[PDB]
DNA sequence: TGCATCCGTGAGTG
DNA sequence: TATAATGGGGGATGCA
RNA sequence: CUCAC
């Protein structure tokens, strides 16, 4: 009934009664500390529903991410405004990221073993322990690495570097440690006996990097 | 200003569930179930109401009412004692309630996100006596009982699911409240198959059937009565104000000034013979005759007033009459009196 | 994990773990909480900078947001969002209604009528005539909000059989199933704990129920019969108009003891 | 300039 | 109760 | 739609 007696007694429009009676827009009762694009929430203010999910519930964002296409950034690292999280990816706010559904799952398990090296006296560097990427011996000339045992190869390579599991029946009876610059002569499921070489050391060798 | 198009606009802002999303918001929900089922084994209460404070809790303080079914009536103090009543838990049975947080809030994304379909649902079931808004806001809970129902280790989508029982919900409504007259659900799908089968007759007759002709068509057990019948309780009640219609309808209940004139001149030729005979001659027939209680008294029952049996009250009512039959004929009044 | 016992990832031996090629990345503005012992806030809790997180209230939020405990990483998140009241409907109305003390809005009205500027005075009048009115009447504002609704006697609005014995009712009768067909349904609706967009919609139908008992056509647009344009008769199309009750049938009636004919 | 509200009486027929 | 289905179809006057 | 103004 214009002018609206409830709308003039709360100096509210008619567009504005219209907004809040019929579910379009949120009028504020309790600011509670809450502030809206740099201004405090003041009471009788109104509210659309972005405004008011981002008051209410926060803001956050899901970016799709191409299939296969993994992400620069990893679980759990804060992220500023325009920073990128995959090769196509932008983010548009900042905050916490999180990984959705990891399509793959890589286990590093970890191992500890003992295995022995023979090298020349004059070639290596005397250490009690050895750094990953560390200069394990310095050869001045081709060396040969040979087996000290008889049996069947078991041929165990890394991401550089490699193994070598000597045995007999199935009962291991060598492992020898091949490190970065030493490449080996033999191959899995071979028959090596005693004296011949398994692997070549040039240069300089260092322990792998993992 | 337009509900539907606000409503549209209100669904299109919850994202869609990618199937990953999905079996998660699922998954989490069955969780929360079981979590809650197991709660209620530690705690030693009731699983209904549990899950109600959990929910409360869940959607905040907006929402805080006594629900129907519960036994505590579910108020801020209540629901404030039994939530540190949660918290009063170990480690590995305190564990439980979040995943029946999880499982709420989990729940209430999975409906919200699951709402574009109830609309291309109820779409075209259009113009059957309820608007489309209301179809909707029932397939909703249709919805509601769909996601309570899940069970995502079945590898079926929620689509698939969920629509049976948005259908159930949408043509139990229409069922239920599209008619001024309720009728029983049951009652209307006969009725319905009445109109299926009558159609498919006109369709290849080349006109009209006739009530032996759908009574044959519809199978043993039914005649062209009970058809007949069935289209008359099948009727749908007009409207008073149609260009008005109830303006040439008369008020037959309410008595005239002719109706009760002669009624106020029945009484008073009437109680001119509560004279002429006596006090109680003229009360065996207002028991008789239900002038009293409204009902008629045999002269059996009649008996344990005055003391006499069925013979004395009989010749007690005779008297009564057949000198009220004297009583006519010389005043001639109550003869007309028809 | 998995649906059957099969294609579960089981860890062979000791090792970490990584993630890689995310379905998608969810950005969050938030802050993360991780703890070592029992947390004593449940996820969906409300918190303000300060307040007692985990591990018996060592570590604690640095923002106001919402909890949301993540029992896998093992971490309490707060995502920055405040216990903000705000609400819609004839709800908040009726509040805000309530909240008026009208005496010290006739001191400040009365204290603006002082200002020139031609419009002010004229506005801070007619807003101070409204509230004089209800001062001096004693109604309360809030009552232009209805909780309980009012139903009009069945013979007023009569379910009679007609001569054919088909039955007629008045147009009431179908607003009023029209409203509890939606009062019920938002019943059945706040109990079973349904979400904020269906109960809003639903609230907003409600009203839109009442907008067509009371005054039918009057807002958007009149709610008709299935099968006909026809707007059905409110509560206000009875009274006002030339058809009204006024005009038809108490300023001129139809009497008894009168005759008609040609002269 | 948009919206809301008014726009003569009694009577007959289907 | 479980293929999947996810966004509709004149005519003038008073008053804000 | 018709009668009277
Ligand atoms: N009383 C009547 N008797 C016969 N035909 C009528 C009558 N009223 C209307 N009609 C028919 O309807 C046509 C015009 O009707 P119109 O729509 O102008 O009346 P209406 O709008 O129904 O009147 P009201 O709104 O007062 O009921 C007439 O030309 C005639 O054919």
């Amino acid at each position: 009934d214009v002018p609206s007696k409830i709308g003039t007694l709360l100096d509210l429009s008619a567009t504005e009664l219209e907004q809040v009676l019929y579910f379009s827009k949120y009028i504020v009762l309790d600011p509670k500390g809450a502030i809206l694009n740099g201004v405090p929430v003041e009471k009788r203010q109104l509210l659309t529903d972005e405004e008011y999910r981002e008051l209410r519930y926060g803001k956050q964002e899901t970016y799709p991410l191409p299939p296969g296409v993994d992400a620069l950034v990893k679980d759990g690292e804060e992220v500023v405004k325009g920073q990128e999280l995959a090769p196509g990816v932008v983010s548009r706010l900042d905050g916490v990221a999180l990984y959705r559904f990891p399509r793959r799952v890589r286990v590093e398990y970890v191992k500890k073993e003992r295995a022995g090296l023979r090298l020349p006296l004059a070639a290596w560097v005397e250490k009690e322990a050895y750094k990953p990427g560390e200069i394990l011996a310095e050869l001045p000339e081709p060396y040969l690495f040979r087996a000290e045992e008889e049996g069947v190869v078991e041929l165990k390579e890394l991401e550089e570097g490699a193994f070598l599991v000597l045995r007999r029946e199935d009962e291991p009876v060598a492992t020898y440690f091949l490190p970065v610059g030493m490449t080996p002569l033999v191959v899995h499921g071979e028959i090596v006996e005693k004296g011949q070489p398994l692997a070549e050391a040039k240069g300089l060798l260092r322990m792998p990097r993992q | 200003s337009d509900p539907v198009r606000q409503y549209l606009h209100e669904i299109g802002q919850v994202p869609l569930l990618t199937l990953e999303e999905e079996v998660e918001l699922a998954r989490k929900v069955e969780e929360g179930m079981e979590a809650i089922k197991k709660l209620s084994e530690i705690t030693g209460l009731d699983p209904d109401l549990i899950r109600e404070v959990v929910r409360a809790k869940i959607l905040g303080s907006a929402r805080v009412r006594h629900i129907p079914g519960l036994k505590e009536t579910l108020d801020p103090k209540t629901v404030e004692e039994i939530d540190q009543k949660l918290k009063s838990l170990p480690k590995e049975h305190k564990r439980y309630l979040h995943i029946a947080r999880e499982g709420e809030a989990a729940r209430q994304h999975l409906i919200e996100a699951n709402l574009r379909l109830v609309v291309s649902i109820a779409k075209k079931y259009t113009g059957r006596g309820l608007s489309f808004l209301d179809l909707i806001q029932e397939g909703n809970q249709g919805l509601i009982r769909a996601v309570e129902k899940f069970e995502y280790k079945r590898r079926f989508k929620f689509s698939t699911y969920a629509t049976w029982w948005i259908r159930q919900a949408i043509n139990r409504a229409i069922a239920d409240q599209a008619r001024t007259i309720r009728i029983p659900v049951h009652m209307v799908e006969t009725i319905n198959k009445l109109s299926r089968t009558a159609r498919q007759l006109q369709q290849e007759l080349g006109r009209e059937p006739t009530y032996e002709e759908i009574a044959e068509a519809m199978g043993p057990g039914w005649d062209a009565k009970r058809v007949e019948e069935t289209l008359k309780i099948a009727q749908e009640p007009v409207s008073l104000e149609t260009p008005f219609y109830g303006d040439f309808i008369p008020d037959e209940h309410l008595p005239s000034p002719v109706d009760a004139a002669t009624q106020s001149l029945l009484s008073e030729e009437l109680e001119k013979a509560l004279s002429k005979l006596s006090e109680r001659e003229a009360m065996v027939l207002k028991l008789r005759k239900g002038l009293i209680d409204g009902r008629e008294h045999t002269l059996e029952e009649v008996g344990a007033f005055f003391g006499v049996t069925r013979e004395r009250i009989r010749q007690i009512e005779n008297k009564a009459l057949r000198k009220l039959k004297y009583h006519e004929s010389r005043t001639r009044k109550l003869r007309d009196f028809l | 994990a998995a649906i059957d016992p099969e294609e579960e990832v089981i860890a062979e031996a000791e090792g970490v773990v990584h993630l890689h090629e995310p379905a998608s990345i969810l950005v969050v503005k938030a802050r993360v909480y991780p703890f070592e012992d029992d947390v004593e806030v449940s996820t969906g809790d409300r918190v303000a900078p300060g307040d007692v997180l985990a591990d018996g209230g060592k570590v604690k939020s640095d923002v106001y947001g919402r909890v949301e405990v993540d029992l896998v990483r093992n971490v309490v998140r707060v995502v920055e969002s405040y216990d903000i009241d705000a609400r819609m409907g004839a709800e908040a109305i009726q509040q805000l209604l309530k909240e008026l003390d009208l005496e010290a809005l006739e001191k400040e009205l009365l204290e603006e009528m002082k200002h020139p500027s031609r419009a002010r005075r004229a506005k801070a009048r007619k807003r101070l005539e409204v509230v004089r009115a209800f001062l001096d009447s004693g109604n309360r504002p809030e009552w232009m909000i209805l909780e309980a609704v009012p139903v009009l006697p069945p013979d007023l609005r009569p379910m009679v059989q007609v001569d054919g014995g088909r039955f007629a009712t008045s147009d009431l009768n179908d607003l009023y199933r029209r409203l509890i067909n939606r009062n019920n349904r938002l019943k059945k609706l706040l109990a079973q704990g349904a979400p904020e967009i269906i109960i809003r919609n639903e609230k907003r139908m409600l009203q839109e129920a009442v907008d067509a008992l009371l005054d039918n056509g009057r807002r958007g647009a009149p709610v008709t019969n299935p099968g006909s344009d026809r707007p059905l008769r409110s509560l206000t199309d009875i009274l006002s108009g030339k058809q009204g009750r006024f005009r038809q049938n108490l300023l001129g009636k139809r009497v008894d003891y009168s005759g008609r004919s040609v002269i």
